């Protein structure tokens, strides 16, 4: 119905299809996940040898997959008693920071990745391609602190908002105010989307402007290139449009009436598990599909 | 026709060298030596490490101090370590990379590197005024450097791949004695004790002994079926072990003057690279293709330990003069001193 | 060779200099060794090769300031606040260090300049017979053994003939300089140590020195006169 | 340890100028030069313009080693694994010898060169630009002598269109890793240009699989 | 061709007339050599660790 969330009305539903649909989905990419991100962790630490500058990128990616899947079975309690908060208020705010700052620890380090690749191909005489294993720490550690440094704020908001009987934790409610979070979710999404389509689409262009793409292995990682870009935009999209959707009813009809958002807010939750796809999704698409 | 008559006359007679040679095989040395106890397995421990090498190490030497010790590899560049702590004494830049052996002085003043620039250098250490500078480049072979051995601080004899070893004398620059006898490229040679003599062994599976002062061949050995990329002489002087391309070794006699014993394994099917025996004589270090480095019992035939330690092809082998350690160079570009 | 240095002044601030030749200069560890009007010899200071460390003498470990320029092949040495106590011939030493090397082999020319724990090092002997063809021995003795657990003993003897620098005859318990005959010879126990000399001639007499190397506030054993 | 320690310091002073060097090499591309002796070697030299020569050129901010070793005489096997790991493989082969023998014609002495070194187990991977020279007095030479005194099996005009490209594919069959390694094969005129700029590009595919090998997408 | 196959042959002579000794007395000596320096060879009996350069 409706509620007051630090002085903003927001319209906030406890559905009973999310019971019945996203309890399943995200046991699914847990067991699998786990046993993706776990194994490419494994086979990381001990079973390689050599580390180069495009490795320890890969690297950290598989670090902020496995954080965000170790998250996804807490998640899983709280739809399961239908918006039931039954952990406390810190630990809560540690989890919706743990979450948002992986989701864009993992978005980072593959638009850092995609445009590896594309210094590797396109311009493959540039001295970026020969940075040592220091320079990829350093860069590494700059780039987990644009994540940490860009969603501190989630944990300075005291969030076990009471919902009549209940215990409500997320950092996405329909309401009619601008936040920052909602400008993050947007431009996790966008900016990296234009990076990662011009990468993708230069080097196919120069793979194939020189007739390299004669050769077998090579052809296999044109394909490679194309299936990242299909992934991200899958994984994606759905819930981006959706909070578009929402953002349209606010401005159009507002908070007054909290029922014609009953459906978008079932959906947005539908799709927004979908963006843990890509969390599982990777070690079966970047490390595990590679011929090393 | 006298070529004929010459070419028949020289099976009669190559007849008669190996009807004498088998007279002379009264028994073998697994025969003799079968009632001796075996040395056990053997275990050696990597000591040390040495990095610093951005290429393959093609050749090593160990000082006469047991502490010193020069590598080659083709970034260019002979680095002399202190094989103690680690440390670098030296890093001397080769005019040409393309370098596939190494030499140390007995005295210890000097250093020669060769190989595809078919020139010897030799290396001032002392420098009584600043750093290492080249002293003499021994030029007039025709063919790569495969291997080079100092006498003394004035002479150094050098086997080519033109078929021909070398003596030559560093104050004048000349060879003072040429050996020709080789019908393919002379790969390895190993000095004696005594310095008077040593062997070397070519690409035609055929090992000669010759005679630095005379500076003709006494004694030719056969028995390998592949080119003899590595040879050394045994510590009494009397003897010597080659390694070959066929996964095997040998123990030639010189006053037997035929095949004692082999050191083949059906498990092994990668080439020898390097020999060397250890001080007493008893254990034969050889390292193979595969990347692991063998020790075979000289006396027994019998294998008796692993130094498996590299990545790569085992290039190199060294045993000190004071017999306490193994230093294994390899093409992953590490230098391992073990025990 | 190496050559250099400045002049007299009243109690002010002078800056000394040394002009390496041909020696590949770069590589090579220079010290600033100096010697009183009368007394002995006293280490100043020191710089490695690249300018890493840098070591000064307690009583010029603020006032002096070591620097070397390897392009022009140069050494400095800056001396702000200049005593009466530090009015001395400045010696420039150069020395290298590796397994096998002999620090302190050649010694600069040096030049004069008047101004108007440590290990001690004793040498109790101050003056000997002067005759010739004889075998005289000059002792030494040290405050704490200089035998390393590496195993040598870091003894130096210098000898500096009357009128020109010092020049090194054994560097180590026994190990003899180059271009020095095998007249020389030395003995030590890690704490005592003595030079032997077989046979004199006339240019072997001078002052010798003896200087320790165990702990860099080096220190030298102020002569013994023939 | 003063001693012990400053010797230290000199092997670190070692270390540096070890990696810098290492740097410096590890920014150069390594050719190798092979040919039949008289197959144009010495005009391909000039055109990028005892014992081993190199040749140090340069084009588009990018530096050359060329190592010619035609004049070493001695078993190939022994010294032919020094250069595994160089960028690619320069092969020179003079069109005007298909007639001309050295018994058996040169043609046939550089295609058995050509094999040994094409399927070389030091070489599976190494790009081979094969350079074939001497393509003017090819065209002058046909007109008068037949291609079927080199190839027996030959049928076809005695045209330079028609004979040129038989040569060139009876040199691209003697490959057998067809799908692992890749031949460029250019046909070179005495007095030309551009001979440097496929040599460059050539170089550059070498230099993007090598790159994408690191980032592990091929 | 004739002066080579002379001079293979003139070198091949002097190889054939050499003195030879049997195998077991050359085979005693690589043996009694071995056992002679058998305590001398770090190698195949370790020393203590006090005593090697390399453990510490
Ligand atoms: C909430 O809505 C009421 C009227 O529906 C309005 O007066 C109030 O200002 C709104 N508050 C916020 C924070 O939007
Ligand atoms: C925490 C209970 C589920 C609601 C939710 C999920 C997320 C997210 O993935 O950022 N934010 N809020």
């Amino acid at each position: 119905h409706f509620l007051e969330i630090d002085k903003k009305n927001c319209c906030v539903f406890r559905d009973d299809f999310i019971v019945k649909v996203l309890p399943p989905v995200l046991g699914l990419e847990f067991i699998f996940g786990l046993l993706g991100n776990g194994l490419a962790l494994w086979i990381f630490c001990f079973h390689l040898k050599s580390w180069k500058s495009s490795r320890i990128f890969l690297f950290n990616l598989a670090v902020a997959d496995f954080l965000l899947i170790i998250c996804l079975p807490f998640l899983m309690d709280n739809y399961v008693r239908r918006w039931d908060w039954k952990f406390g208020d810190i630990p809560c705010r540690l989890m919706l920071f743990m979450l948002a700052m992986n989701r864009q620890g993992s978005i980072i380090f593959l638009t850092v990745v995609a445009v590896d690749r594309y210094f590797r191909v396109v311009h493959p005489h540039h001295a970026l391609n020969k940075i040592s294993n220091r320079t990829a720490a350093i860069i590494s550690c700059l780039l987990w602190g644009i994540t940490i440094g860009l969603t501190v704020h989630l944990l300075k908001k005291k969030m076990p908002i009471q919902n009549g009987g209940a215990n409500l934790c997320s950092s996405f409610s329909i309401c009619h105010t601008f936040q920052w979070h909602e400008a993050m979710f947007l431009l996790e999404f966008f900016l990296p989307l234009g990076i990662i389509l011009f990468c993708s689409a230069r080097i196919i262009w120069s793979l194939r402007q020189r007739q390299m793409d004669r050769h077998a292995k090579i052809k296999r990682a044109i394909t490679f290139i194309m299936v990242v870009a299909i992934v991200f935009v899958i994984c994606f999209l759905p819930s981006v449009v959706v909070r578009i959707r929402i953002f349209w009813l606010l401005h159009t009809s507002g908070t007054q009436n909290c029922e014609v958002y009953r459906s978008v807010d079932l959906a947005f939750f539908i799709t927004l598990s979908f963006t843990y796809m890509n969390s599982m999704l990777d070690p079966v698409v970047y490390y595990f599909s590679s011929p090393s | 026709s006298e070529l004929d008559q010459l070419r028949q006359e020289a099976e009669q007679l190559k007849n008669q060298i190996r009807d004498a040679r088998k007279a002379c095989a009264d028994a073998t040395l697994s025969q003799i030596t079968n009632n001796i106890d075996p040395v056990g397995r053997i275990q050696m421990r990597t000591r040390r490490t040495l990095r610093g090498h951005l290429a393959k190490i093609y050749a090593m030497h160990w000082g006469t101090d047991s502490r010193l010790l020069v590598s080659a590899s083709q970034d260019g560049k002979l680095i002399i370590w202190d094989s103690y702590t680690t440390n670098k004494v030296h890093a001397i830049p080769l005019r040409s990379s393309w370098v596939m052996t190494c030499a140390y002085a007995p005295s210890g003043n000097y250093v020669a590197c060769g190989g595809l620039d078919n020139i010897c250098s030799i290396y001032n250490l002392k420098t009584r005024e600043g750093n290492v500078r080249v002293s003499r480049e021994l030029a007039g072979h025709t063919g790569y450097l495969s291997c080079c051995r100092f006498l003394d601080d004035n002479q150094i004899v050098t086997s080519s791949g033109d078929t021909t070893c070398a003596l030559w004398d560093i104050e004048t620059g000349q060879q003072t004695t040429t050996f020709t006898g080789h019908t393919g490229d002379v790969m390895s040679l190993s000095l004696a004790p005594d310095t008077r003599l040593f062997v070397s062994g070519a690409c035609d599976a055929s090992a000669k002994l010759w005679d630095v002062r005379e500076g003709m061949c006494r004694q030719t050995f056969t028995g390998h079926e592949s080119d003899i990329n590595a040879i050394c002489f045994f510590p009494n002087g009397n003897a010597f072990a080659t390694g070959s391309d066929d996964a095997t070794c040998r123990l030639f006699d010189l006053r037997a003057d035929q095949e004692l014993m082999t050191y083949s394994h059906d498990n092994i099917i990668c080439g020898i690279t390097s020999v060397s025996f250890s001080k007493s004589g008893r254990l034969l270090l050889a390292g193979y293709d595969d990347f692991n480095c063998n020790v075979w019992d000289a006396l027994k035939a019998d294998r008796a330990g692993v130094l498996a330690g590299h990545d790569n092809r085992v290039s190199c082998l060294g045993v000190t003069d004071d017999g306490m350690a193994v230093a294994t160079g390899s093409w992953d570009s590490f230098l391992k001193i073990w025990n | 060779v190496e050559s250099g240095g400045g002049l007299v002044q009243p109690g002010g601030s002078r800056k000394l200099s040394c002009s390496a030749s041909g020696f590949a200069f770069s590589s090579f560890g220079m010290h600033w060794v100096r010697q009183a009007p009368e007394k002995g010899l006293e280490w100043v200071a020191y710089i490695s090769s690249g300018s890493g460390t840098i070591y000064y003498a307690d009583t010029v470990k603020g006032r002096f300031t070591i620097s070397r320029d390897d392009p022009k092949n140069t050494l400095f040495l800056q001396m702000t606040s200049l005593r009466s106590e530090d009015t001395a011939m400045y010696y420039c030493v150069r020395s290298i260090y590796y397994y096998g090397s002999s620090p302190f082999d050649f010694w600069g020319q040096g030049t004069t300049l008047t101004v108007s724990s440590d290990i001690v090092m004793t040498q109790a002997t101050s003056s000997v017979p002067v005759t010739p063809g004889e075998s005289v021995s000059i002792s030494c003795r040290s405050s704490k053994s200089l035998l390393h657990s590496n195993g040598n003993t870091y003894l130096y003897w210098f000898l500096q003939r009357p009128g020109q620098s010092p020049q090194l005859l054994i560097y180590r318990m026994s190990n003899l300089a180059s271009g020095v005959p095998d007249r020389f010879s030395g003995s030590g126990s890690g704490t005592a140590f003595t030079l032997t000399i077989s046979r004199l001639e006339a240019e072997d007499v001078g002052v010798y020195y003896c200087m320790q190397h165990l702990e860099y506030p080096l220190t030298f054993g102020a002569g013994t006169k023939l | 340890s003063a001693e012990d320690k400053a010797a230290v310091e000199r092997s670190k002073m070692i270390d540096r100028n070890l990696r810098e060097d290492g740097e410096k090499a590890a920014r150069e591309v390594k050719l190798l030069l092979l040919g039949a002796g008289e197959s144009g070697k010495s005009t391909i030299v000039k055109q990028m313009k005892t014992g081993i020569v190199e040749t140090h050129f340069t084009f588009k901010d990018l530096h050359f080693k060329m190592f010619d070793v035609g004049a070493q005489r001695s078993e190939r096997k022994k010294w032919i694994h020094c250069f595994e790991g160089v960028a690619a493989i320069i092969f020179c082969v003079a069109l005007s010898d298909y007639d001309l023998v050295l018994e058996m014609n040169r043609m046939h002495e550089s295609m058995k060169l050509f094999d040994s070194i094409c399927n070389n187990k030091w070489f599976t991977d190494t790009s081979i630009i094969l350079f074939l020279n001497k393509k003017d007095l090819f065209e002058e030479k046909i007109k008068k002598s037949p291609l079927t005194i080199c190839y027996q099996e030959y049928a076809g005009s005695n045209t330079y269109e028609e004979a040129a490209a038989y040569i060139q594919c009876q040199f691209e069959d003697l490959n057998k890793r067809k799908d692992t390694k890749e031949i460029y094969t250019h046909f070179t005129c005495s007095t030309d240009t551009k001979n440097v700029q496929f040599v460059f590009d050539a170089v550059t595919d070498v230099i993007i699989k090598n790159n994408l090998k690191d980032c592990g997408l091929f | 061709s004739i002066a080579q196959a002379r001079k293979l042959v003139e070198q091949l002579k002097m190889e054939a007339n050499i003195d030879r000794i049997k195998v077991s007395k050359a085979a005693a000596d690589l043996m009694a050599y071995c056992e002679a320096h058998a305590k001398e060879d770090p190698l195949l009996t370790p020393v203590p660790a006090s005593e090697n350069p390399f453990r510490e």
